[PDB]
C-alpha cells in the first residue's frame, strides 16, 4: 500500500495506511545537554541584569 | 472391548485428519479416492482361477517377461464407473469451492489487507 499512487480506485481505510511507516522506529529524544545549557544561559541573563 | 476397539480407530484416524505440501496432498487425495472405492467383482476370481489351471508355461501373474498387458481393453461397466467417479468428483470440487469499499474488487483486496495486517 503506497504513499504516492494506485491504478486502481482500490479505497484503504486509514489504519492500514497509518500502520505502513517507520515513523515509531525513529525514535524522538533531546540530548541532556540542553538542560545546561539553557539554563547557564538563564543564570548568566539574570546575573547581567542584576 | 470390540465396539471400544472401532471408537479407538475412529478417534485414531480422527487426529490424523485434523494444506501442508503438494508431496502429502497427493497421498491424501489418492488414500481418500481408495477410501471410495469398491473392489473385489465377480471378475477376478474367475481369472486368477481359469487360466491358471491350463499354465502349461508362464504363470498369469508373472510380468518379468509377459506380454498380454498391454493389450487389455476393458468393458464398458468400468468405463461408466471410470466416468461416474470422475464427475462425481468434480462436482464435490466444484461444491467445495464456493462497506470500506467501492467495487467487488476493492473489496477482495481489503480483505487480503485485513488477512495480513490486521496483526499488525
Amino acid at each position: 500500500i503506497s504513499n504516492w499512487k494506485n491504478p486502481k480506485g482500490y479505497t484503504i481505510p486509514l489504519d492500514k495506511r497509518l500502520a505502513a511507516d517507520g515513523r515509531g522506529l525513529n525514535d524522538v529524544e533531546i540530548n541532556d545537554g540542553f538542560a545546561k545549557f539553557s539554563e547557564a544561559l538563564y543564570t548568566v541573563e539574570r546575573q547581567a541584569r542584576e | 472391548i470390540e465396539e471400544s476397539e472401532k471408537w479407538d480407530q475412529r478417534l485414531r484416524k480422527k487426529k490424523q485428519t485434523i494444506f501442508s505440501d503438494y508431496h502429502s496432498q497427493a497421498s491424501k487425495d489418492y488414500n481418500r479416492g481408495i477410501r471410495d472405492l469398491k473392489p473385489d467383482y465377480e471378475k477376478y476370481d474367475k481369472d486368477k482361477k481359469e487360466e491358471k489351471s491350463k499354465s502349461r508355461s508362464v504363470a498369469l501373474y508373472d510380468e518379468a517377461e509377459r506380454l498380454d498387458w498391454v493389450s487389455n481393453k476393458p468393458d464398458k461397466e468400468h468405463v461408466e464407473r471410470l466416468v461416474e467417479s470422475i464427475k462425481k468428483q468434480d462436482q464435490r470440487r466444484l461444491k467445495n469451492t464456493k462497506i470500506t469499499f467501492i467495487n467487488e474488487r476493492n473489496r477482495k483486496f481489503n480483505l487480503k489487507l485485513q488477512r495480513f495486517y490486521s496483526k499488525y
